[PDB]
């Protein structure tokens, strides 16, 4: 969604 | 008495925090180079400095036991709003009160309040800033408790827009009640005296420090020259 760098780091 | 399962937590909080925290600082080099002297000359080294080490408060949380059992809006909403602070609790190991510094191995590298002022913050964050590092280290944590309030700190289940409180706040009171137990048990007195009653004041303080750096960066990021010598990380976690 918003966040893509956030959730691509949290695997 | 503390439990299988509660040792088991403190050795992969432990062993997580050695796989996510670098005391070699070896990777500093790579930040864009810090200029101290009017213009805010430290935000360009430093916004790389804050970028980095949100990268590592990510890596650590991901391996805080139950964690990854909350859907990836609840990881995101708990590492939006707990990444500065625990930014503030993990930058205590370099913080020093010989000269109330924070020294990550070199000069260049070695950071003090005219460095904080010099990336556009004033001294409303920066003198409760080192209030909260001196009493920090005041309690002379050990490193199973300093991991443990670092873990608390991101599965905290009254964050706003976390979905389900109910495994956050699960998954915190099996943290809380191991970091109570590791205090009874293998904290001797007297540096066990409220030891667990100051730890929560310094999550509270925590939450006055995260609403001051907030709003100044709220300020300092509305200007788009400001913004530029951002990172892409940091505009997404701290915000636009
Ligand atoms: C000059 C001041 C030093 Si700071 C004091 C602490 C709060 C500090 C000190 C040591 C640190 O090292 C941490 C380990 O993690 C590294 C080891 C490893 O992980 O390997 C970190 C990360 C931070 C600081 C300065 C600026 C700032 O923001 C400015 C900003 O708002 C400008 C808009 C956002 C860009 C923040 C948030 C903090």
């Amino acid at each position: 969604k918003n966040h893509p760098m956030l959730m691509n780091l949290l695997k | 008495k503390l439990s299988e399962e509660q040792q088991h937590i403190i050795a992969i909080l432990l062993d997580a925090h050695h796989k996510t925290y670098d005391p070699t600082y070896a990777d500093f080099r790579d930040f864009r180079p810090p200029v101290r002297m009017s213009p805010l000359s430290m935000l360009p080294h430093l916004a790389d400095l804050v970028s980095y080490s949100i990268q590592k408060v990510i890596g650590f949380a991901k391996m805080i036991p139950g964690f990854r059992d909350l859907t990836s809006d609840d990881q995101i909403v708990l590492l939006k709003s707990s990444a500065i602070e625990v930014i503030m609790l993990r930058s205590n190991q370099s913080f020093t009160m010989d000269d109330m510094s924070w020294d990550c191995g070199s000069q260049d590298y070695k950071y003090d309040v005219t460095d904080v002022s010099k990336a556009g913050h004033t001294l409303e964050l920066i003198e409760p800033l080192i209030k909260f590092q001196v009493g920090l280290k005041k309690l002379n944590l050990h490193e199973e408790e300093h991991v443990l309030l670092m873990a608390i700190c991101i599965v905290s289940p009254d964050r706003p827009g976390v979905q389900d409180a109910k495994l956050v706040e699960a998954i915190q009171d099996r943290l809380s009640n191991t970091l109570q137990t590791y205090i009874r048990c293998r904290h001797p007195p007297p540096g066990s005296h409220q030891l667990y009653a100051k730890m929560i004041q310094k999550l509270a303080d925590l939450r006055s420090l995260n609403e001051e750096h907030s709003k100044q960066y709220r300020s300092l990021s509305f200007q788009p020259e400001n913004s530029m010598k951002l990172t892409p990380l940091v505009l997404e976690v701290f915000g636009n």
